[PDB]
């Protein structure tokens, strides 16, 4: 077509401008001391030249699809590793909580052994006590038959049971007050935290 | 409601084992759940036991049945590895080299009718 | 009743083997040299003497009693304080799987925190790339209508989109690896 | 099944609170459950949640929504106390200090039905 600001073809090429004009803008101070040339002499060099930048062109966007598909990927992987670590942290917190339960079952094991020992020792003083009781109850029986009966019931062998009875010493029962312990763990993993 | 190997792994027991004989050489660790189809007793709160070596079965059966609260004219049945072998006399370290599973731990089951 | 050794009556009583005997067993050597006297003579003294040591013993078995009941008493306060004992520490066990619980889920919501903040970033850079690629696009087009078209098309403005092409810099996606930590039984070696 | 305050005392969960806001003193401590008739929906296995103090009521949202794995169309209900006060744009610490329990946790739960 023909030029808008002259109104003649634009049959030149202006090597510095890179733009296409006509002979009245090659004189004109817009264009003024440049080098101007047809349109028909630089159209191979460029086509052969655009050529080379569209193979580069093609060479470098399938190496920016390639980078598309490796991020991602990479993303996916990442997801994957996100998934791996959670379940590594709940089971270590499952880990932790196991040993809690076995040291707590560890700790009321041992208090129920003392339980046991104490229950054990106090019945055996138990048992003495009532003993001695039913001991002290048969004198008396005793004492009762002697002064109720006959004489020589309240004479034969008073001695020994008055002799017996000299030597009443009463046995206190066993005790224990306050000598134990049992510490479970103190929060000071909440400081190790 | 899940047993204690439908719980944990394999691994997770033996690993399991090794902390606790790390921790607690000198005792022994017993697992002790329901039977499977037993209704007449209930499940227990406590799953897991601590026995020392020196003891005998027989406080372990005491304990068990005073953690169901039984009276002694009631009786029930302690099977080790589903196989009955109450030598109420031996001590539990022998119970543990014979009869423990493949993990370490000591796997026992408490019944009572038929 | 009559004596089985001699057959006399037993009427007295002997101070030093505390045995009544007959007169016969006076004489012979097993109560010989003994003092002896009448059972009537002693009846009463005795009898007042069994009569405070029985008032005595019933002070003392009703003080035995009390001390059984002491006994019992004290067996029962202390299963009582064994039960107290027990609850106490599986209560602070059960304090510490609920801190316990409490960290676990701090843990997991910190995890979940960077896995979004890292999924936002690579989808940020995801759409850079994108983007990119579809102005390389937009280029080779370009070209490809510069290439068939007119001699004009072919020339205005080359030189634009040749220096446009020069400085042509592919840009890269951001990327981490193995730079983060997840978490120790060091209460087990404590103790 | 019990919920937390039949799980624990009140004295328990007033001496959890002070200890975790002496750990956590960035963070504000929420529980969050199901509701006693809902079926609609699932229930997350964990109870317990640490939410920062700058953080407002819209990453919990997203929070609870990633736990309980839906999809972007469904939508659902965040009650506190079992009544809602869903000022999406409000900070946290904002629903804390007015809402807030007497023990001094914070108690959500969620629904759709
Ligand atoms: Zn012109
Ligand atoms: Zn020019
Ligand atoms: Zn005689
Ligand atoms: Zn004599």
């Amino acid at each position: 077509d023909h030029c808008a600001r002259h109104g003649e073809k634009l049959l030149l090429f202006c090597q510095e401008d890179s733009k296409v004009i006509c002979w009245l803008c090659k004189d004109s101070q817009e264009h003024r001391g440049h080098h101007t040339f047809l349109m028909e002499e630089v159209a191979q060099e460029y086509h052969v030249k655009l050529q080379t930048a569209l193979e580069m062109l093609r060479q470098k966007q399938q190496e920016a699809e390639k980078l598309e598909a490796d991020i991602r990927e990479e993303k996916a992987s990442w997801k994957i590793q996100i998934d791996y670590d959670k379940t590594n942290v709940s089971a270590d917190f499952e880990q932790l909580r196991e040993i809690l339960d076995w040291e707590e079952s560890n700790e009321l094991q041992n208090l129920e052994k003392e339980e046991e020992d104490i229950l054990k020792s106090l019945t055996k003083s138990e048992t003495e006590m009532v003993q001695q009781t039913q001991y002290m109850r048969e004198l008396i029986s005793e004492l009762e038959h002697r002064l109720q009966g006959s004489m020589m019931d309240l004479l034969q062998g008073v001695d020994g049971i008055i002799k017996r009875i000299e030597n009443m010493t009463l046995k206190k029962p066993k005790t224990f007050h306050k000598n134990q312990r049992r510490v479970f763990r103190a929060p000071d993993l909440k400081g190790m935290l | 409601e899940k047993t204690f190997k439908q719980r944990r792994t394999f691994e997770q027991r033996v690993e399991d084992v090794r902390l606790i004989r790390e921790q607690h050489p000198t005792k022994i660790p017993v697992i002790i759940e329901r039977y499977k189809g037993e209704k007449q007793l209930p499940v227990l709160d406590k799953t897991k036991f601590l026995v020392p070596d020196h003891v005998n079965m027989s406080e372990l059966i005491k304990i068990i049945r005073r953690r169901l609260q039984l009276n002694a004219n009631q009786a029930f049945f302690l099977l080790v590895n589903g196989h009955s072998m109450v030598s109420v006399s031996t001590p539990i370290s022998e119970v543990y080299e014979s009869e423990k599973d493949e993990d370490g731990f000591l796997y026992m089951v408490y019944a009572s009718q038929e």
